[PDB]
DNA sequence: TTTTTTTTTTTTTTTTTTTTTTTTTT
DNA sequence: AAAAAAAAAAAAAAAAAAAAAAAAAA
């Protein structure tokens, strides 16, 4: 609630919470069920505090920084056992986040030799580890949402949407959502957030005196017993665990009836879109729907679900909004 | 001494993918290979040639995106024209919108994921077994070949070289054919000899040969 | 610095490409080459033959070479003479003669021809 | 920065100008030089001091030494017709100094 | 927090070309500075005169004598006494903003914003120096930081005051260098157009005497010679010290020289 | 042409622990 | 026959950081 705005964007985080629902098929296949957003957009445009919203509210998330981050740090590491003395693994950061999230800020900054990794883990969702007469194959099913920036200092709209980004197609091709925003000037705008962000500064929290310094220490007492509407972050997090684990919709032949039609007119248009349209497109308005399916508490895939999900990517592809 | 994938694979399939992000380095075995099928083993004092006789099958990835109304092939991909020339059969496969494709194309791929279960259609899916047992089979056969048949194929290929010459054009085709051209026809009439045929091969056989390699070359336009 | 460069030509001719085709499907069809021979001449040849130069050869290299120059460098004659004197090792001699070096001028110049 | 070969812990090594402290560093061509090279004796040419943070080592040394720098004009040679600006590859920040 | 100094390129900011070719930092380190100094020299004989003077007292033992007596009375304080002034404040007080302050920050961010569109605008390229929210953000951690001093439990207009006046000093100066001229495409046929209507102003007004900025515009407007960016072209011939003076609170302008 | 990019190349062992099992040595 | 002393037993190695070359390009 303390970030004016994106609307869109707030919307697919909350969808990429309720993820959708993953078919195991024959020949040891298995369709994927999560959502992956990428962000580009200019300096200052609130990326970075929504990584950390997630970060706090959902479940299991991990949080990584493009150039702090090495391949051997992201996949699994080969250490020693000093009790027992045998040479075993040590987990990364993809797959401690098992059914989880990953978090990645800074996501062009990194290294080439890094951004390959990272590629099997969204393409497979499983881990290789062939060193040291260690032989395995580890799990790793996480959401990947991402802020980067680009090649220049901001956005041009003179130029191709290829030049602007300096990552290679068969990453981009990875991500279900590429959100690209522009900080445009205007004075309306500026008086509305400029007072949005100047009554934020002005919040005291309750024990506390004006001028007091905020004392972020507990004092050592770590604890006491030892073990328009908006709703509060437990009872949304209550929400979505429910969601979670008690609905797995289906879908149903009126809804395929709408993605389809949806999915035929798009891409059979002269539109400039900001990322090319091909067959995977009818996979993320599948994700969507089931998506939307769950938040509403049903076992269907109704027809309101696919065009929730054709608003969502018409917006995110095209910007017509 | 451990041996390669391309040793390991004798008489089988070597299936690489993603292959013009592999480096010059799998590209000299991959070179040897299509020459010799005899790999030179590294260099810790053992002076040992292996046996690689083995068949590729590569998948590739145009140069930055899709196909690119340049003209030269070449330009698509990074490439060699000499790499490509071993390759027996190169096919382009390019997305071009169509309006009645796509709808065919989502009805086919939503059926999958509304039943799990394939579309239910009038062609029928034969058995895996039965698919094992039919090719092993067959590549167990051994054709031969007639005097009579092989006449022919030097009038299809002094036709097909006069072509060339003029073929030399802005935007279609690959260069000039070239007599591993006339060897690659032969070499693919063999598969489709063996197939269902026995003994000497039948005229019609080269007929084929020559519609799919004639296909497989039209596809770069299409 | 190369004693013989050779250009191998490739060009679109009816009587050419048949006759290439011809022989390659005469091959691939199933129905005076000496085995290890050449190699113990080889190595005869190498190893105990040594053959020397005579006034003979004086008289046709010198002339030969000028009229190469009637823009031929002198590495072209050290390459004949090469060239001569390994054919004298060839037809087995002891000595060069006139058959030798015409042989030798005689490929050095359809070397240049090409 | 090296690691000791015994003790095994990152350490700090000399250099030219730390080998001439309160003395005097030569450099003999001094236009035929990499710029990144160069750019290294801009803290020890005034503030005699070189800062290092590298491998958790944030020390700063101390280096008092003079430099005599001979150097090439543009063309191998002087045209007294132009400024001094146009006949050096020098700017004013190495100039000054 | 960070403390950063850097050269631009080739030594000097030379002010003949323009400030994106000067700054090699990308915009987006740039929006991560609350205060950016540009800082350049003018090469006057006064402030000449006493920077050698200040100087050689430093080297002639004249410093010392002198700098004691004040640090004794009443103007100076030791580093110690700062530095322990600095953590006393640190850890006692933590202000806080008035519903007023808000309203004057408002209504400046608001400003500040508007002036680079219209920079933009004018010289159709993108401006070096970014204005984002994190400006607004700077201002008012500059106006906290202000009432820090005086230990005040509140922030008021006061210190909004002298904020507002230490970002116009540092930042939007940085943004404003005001290029006289970079003969591109802006202003293409302004490159004639400055000379036509100097020679026309020079024409019509001899050496003496006055006009005002009502009819220099009306009637030199009325023939649909207008370029929107005449208000500098005034200002530039100023520069002259011969052609313009602007006397009057701005409305008379006054024919000086040649 | 002087800038950026790129592979790549040693860098490693100096230490440990109390039993358990051996040879000397009154 | 019963004490005091003295060695074997190591093993291990990937994963990261810094510096100098030998190929790429605005
Ligand atoms: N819409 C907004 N609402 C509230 N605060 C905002 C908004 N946009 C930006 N901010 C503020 O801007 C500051 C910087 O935002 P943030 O760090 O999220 O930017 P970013 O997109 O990650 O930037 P960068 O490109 O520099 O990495 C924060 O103080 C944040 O509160
Ligand atoms: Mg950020």
């Amino acid at each position: 609630p303390s970030i004016y705005g994106h609307d869109h964007i707030k919307k697919a985080i909350l969808l990429m919470l309720m993820g959708g629902v993953e078919k195991n098929l024959e020949n040891g296949s298995h369709l994927r069920g999560d959502i992956n957003i990428l962000m580009v957009g200019d300096p200052s445009t609130a990326k970075s505090q929504l990584l950390r919203f997630v970060l706090n509210t959902a479940s299991l998330a991990i949080a990584t920084t493009g150039r702090g981050s090495s391949g051997v740090g992201l996949t699994a590491a080969v250490t020693t056992d000093r009790e027992t003395g045998e040479r075993r693994l040590e987990a990364g950061a993809m797959v401690l986040a098992d059914r989880g999230v990953v978090c990645i800020d800074e996501f062009d900054k990194m290294t080439d030799v890094d951004r390959v990794a990272i590629h099997e883990v969204m393409e497979q969702q499983t881990v290789t580890i062939a060193k040291a007469g260690i032989h395995t194959t580890l799990n790793a099913r996480c959401s990947v949402i991402a802020a980067a920036n680009p090649v220049f200092g901001q956005y041009d709209v003179n130029r191709d949407p290829h030049q602007n980004i300096a990552l290679p197609d068969s990453l981009l091709s990875r991500f279900d959502l590429l959100f690209v925003v522009t900080d445009d000037i205007n004075e309306i705008r500026d008086r509305s957030i400029s007072e949005h962000v100047l009554r934020t500064h002005r919040y005291l929290p309750p024990g506390y005196l004006e001028g007091e310094p905020v004392r972020e220490r507990l004092n050592l007492s770590l604890a006491v017993g030892e073990d328009p509407k908006l709703v509060t972050i437990p009872f949304l997090r209550k929400y979505v665990q429910y969601a979670k684990e008690r609905v797995i919709p289906q879908l149903t032949q009126e809804a395929i009836n709408v993605i389809v039609k949806n999915y035929t007119d798009l891409r059979n248009d002269d539109n400039t879109k900001k990322s090319p349209i091909t067959a995977r497109t009818l996979e993320t308005l599948i994700r969507l729907a089931t998506a939307h399916a769950k938040v509403r508490l049903s076992k269907t895939v109704n027809k309101v679900d696919a065009k929730v999900a054709a608003n969502l990517l018409r917006f995110a592809l095209l910007g017509e909004d | 001494l451990e041996g390669g994938a391309l040793v390991l694979a004798d008489n089988g399939i070597c299936c690489i993918d993603e292959f013009d992000k592999m480096d010059e380095s799998d590209r000299t075995a991959i070179h040897e290979v299509m020459e010799q099928q005899t790999i030179s083993i590294s260099k810790a004092g053992i002076n040992t040639t292996l046996n690689a006789r083995t068949s590729i099958l590569a998948a590739a990835n145009p140069l930055y995106g899709r196909y690119n109304p340049r003209l030269s092939p070449l330009d698509n991909i990074n490439l060699p024209a000499a790499l490509l020339s071993r390759f027996d059969i190169l096919f382009l496969m390019l997305d071009i919108p169509s309006r009645d494709d796509d709808e065919k194309l989502a009805e086919h791929v939503t059926y999958v994921h509304m039943h799990n279960k394939q579309p239910d259609l009038d062609f029928t899916p034969v058995e895996p077994s039965k698919m094992r047992e039919y090719i092993a089979y067959a590549k167990t056969k051994r054709p031969v070949m007639s005097e009579a048949v092989n006449d022919y194929v030097v009038q299809a290929y002094i036709r097909l070289r006069q072509d060339s010459k003029r073929e030399m054009d802005s935007k279609f085709s690959f260069g000039q054919a070239t007599p591993r051209t006339l060897l690659g026809i032969i070499r693919l009439s063999q598969a489709l000899a063996k197939l269902r045929l026995a003994d000497m091969v039948d005229i019609d056989d080269v007929e084929e040969a020559l519609r799919l390699v004639r296909v497989s070359k039209e596809s770069l336009y299409q | 610095r190369f004693d013989l460069v050779y250009l191998v030509l490739d060009k679109v001719d009816e009587k050419n490409d048949r006759e290439l085709a011809k022989h390659l499907t005469n091959l691939y069809l199933e129905d005076v080459l000496p085995v290890e021979f050449l190699t113990m001449y080889i190595s005869y040849a190498k190893e105990h033959i040594h053959p020397i130069i005579t006034e003979a050869a004086k008289t046709e290299l010198v002339r030969a070479y000028v009229g190469m120059r009637k823009t031929a460098t002198t590495r072209q004659l050290e390459s004949m003479i090469r060239l001569a004197e390994a054919h004298a090792k060839m037809k087995l001699k002891n000595v060069v003669e006139l058959e030798d070096v015409q042989e030798a001028v005689r490929l050095i110049r359809s070397a240049i021809k090409d | 920065v090296r690691k000791d070969p015994i003790t095994k812990e990152w350490t700090l090594e000399g250099g030219a100008l730390v080998l001439a402290d309160k003395g005097v560093c030569l450099i003999d061509e001094f236009d035929k030089m990499n710029d990144q090279d160069r750019t290294s004796i801009h803290e020890a040419m005034e503030q005699q001091s070189i800062s290092i943070s590298k491998a958790g080592i944030v020390t700063t040394l101390q280096a008092r030494c003079s430099i005599i720098a001979a150097a090439n004009p543009n063309g191998g040679r002087y045209n007294s017709t132009l400024p001094l600006a146009q006949n050096v590859s020098l700017t004013e920040p190495i100039l000054s100094r | 927090s960070v403390l950063a100094a850097a050269n631009p390129i080739y030594g000097r900011y030379d002010d003949l070309k323009s400030p994106g070719d000067n700054i090699d930092f990308q915009t987006t380190i740039l929006s991560r500075f609350d205060m950016i100094f540009i800082v350049k020299d003018d090469h006057n004989e006064e402030r000449d005169i006493s920077i050698a003077n200040h100087v050689i007292n430093i080297h002639t033992g004249n410093a010392n004598a002198m700098q004691n007596q004040q640090e004794e009375n009443g103007s100076e304080i030791s580093i110690e006494k700062m530095k322990r002034y600095i953590t006393y404040c640190r850890l006692k007080c933590a202000p806080r903003l008035s519903p007023q302050a808000a309203e004057k920050l408002s209504s400046n961010f608001v400003t500040i914003r508007k002036q680079l569109l219209i920079n933009e605008l004018e010289s159709t390229e993108r401006s070096s120096i970014p204005i984002t929210i994190r400006q607004l953000e700077a201002i008012i951690r500059i106006t906290e930081s202000l009432a820090k001093l005086e230990l005040s439990p509140i922030a008021q207009e006061r210190h909004v005051d002298e904020a507002i006046r230490l970002f116009q000093a540092s930042t939007m100066d940085a943004a404003s260098q005001d290029p006289i001229g970079g003969l591109n495409q802006a202003s293409g046929t302004s490159l004639s157009e400055i000379r036509r209507f100097e020679q026309e102003l020079k024409r019509r007004l001899p050496i003496g005497w006055s006009t005002s900025y009502q009819t220099l515009r009306r009637e030199f407007v009325d023939t649909h010679r207008f370029s929107q960016l005449a208000l500098d072209k005034a200002l530039y011939a100023l520069e002259k010290h011969e052609t313009i003076q602007l006397r009057h609170q701005g409305q008379n302008i006054y024919r000086s020289g040649v």
